[PDB]
């Protein structure tokens, strides 16, 4: 009974908490960075 | 995962009790229809004295 | 509400459901002695949310239902891993590996240089006029 406010009586929907936790949280973007590397890696042999 | 979710808005009384002798139970009785009984002894009404 | 309040709201009316654990029939204390399992730990009334307890039922109502058994960890040291102790003395607790999640209120950093660098910056802007 410590922490008894430490939990909830209404049920937690916990799939969901993970989901906002995943939605608000850095994104690396390895799709953005994989094109510029190619860009970069194409421009610096083939064009250049 | 984890464990199901659970609603402590509902109340189940069989979660407090952790021993089966205290808990009310209906039973057969032989003498007249069926009765609750516990350790406690039999649900009862109260008479007029 | 103070004791004698609770003494002349519970002799008003000693039918009361909230003034049933108060005041109990003689038959519900004697079925408790002789059961050897006080009164107040399992009558209904006596649970109820509205049903009011001076301090000493209260108090001897905290003693019903508690465990008496102790651990004593030494020198615990963790690394890199999750600890958790849970004193279940075999009370038909069962093994819970349920992981708490929470609400990661993250504030995202973002990719700003110091503008200190602003006026280095513009030095380097400078250094055109050497290729001219």
């Amino acid at each position: 009974l410590s922490n008894s406010d430490r939990f909830s009586t209404v049920p937690v929907n916990r799939a969901k908490v993970v989901q906002h936790n995943i939605k608000h949280s850095f994104d690396l973007k390895l799709h953005l960075i994989s094109l510029l590397s190619l860009l970069v890696i194409w421009i610096l042999i083939v064009a250049i | 995962g984890g464990t199901p979710a659970l609603d402590r808005r509902v109340q189940d009384v069989n979660d407090t009790i952790s021993d089966v002798k205290q808990k009310w139970r209906c039973v057969v009785y032989p003498g007249n229809g069926f009765v609750s009984a516990s350790i406690f002894g039999f649900q009862a009404e109260v008479g007029p004295n | 509400m103070t004791d004698e309040q609770i003494y002349a709201f519970c002799d008003a009316n000693k039918d009361d459901i909230r003034c049933k654990c108060i005041y109990p029939d003689k038959s519900i204390v004697r079925i408790g002695i002789d059961t050897r399992l006080p009164y107040y730990c399992w009558y209904e009334p006596c649970k109820r949310s509205d049903a009011l307890l001076p301090a000493s039922l209260k108090k001897n109502i905290t003693k019903c239902n508690v465990s008496d058994c102790t651990i004593s960890l030494g020198n615990v040291s963790i690394t890199d891993s999750k600890l958790d102790v849970n004193n279940v003395c075999d009370s038909k607790r069962v093994a819970t590996e349920n992981i708490a999640v929470r609400y990661l209120n993250q504030e995202i950093r973002y990719p700003i240089i110091d503008i200190k660098w602003l006026p280095i910056g513009l030095l380097a802007l400078a250094i055109l006029i050497l290729a001219f």
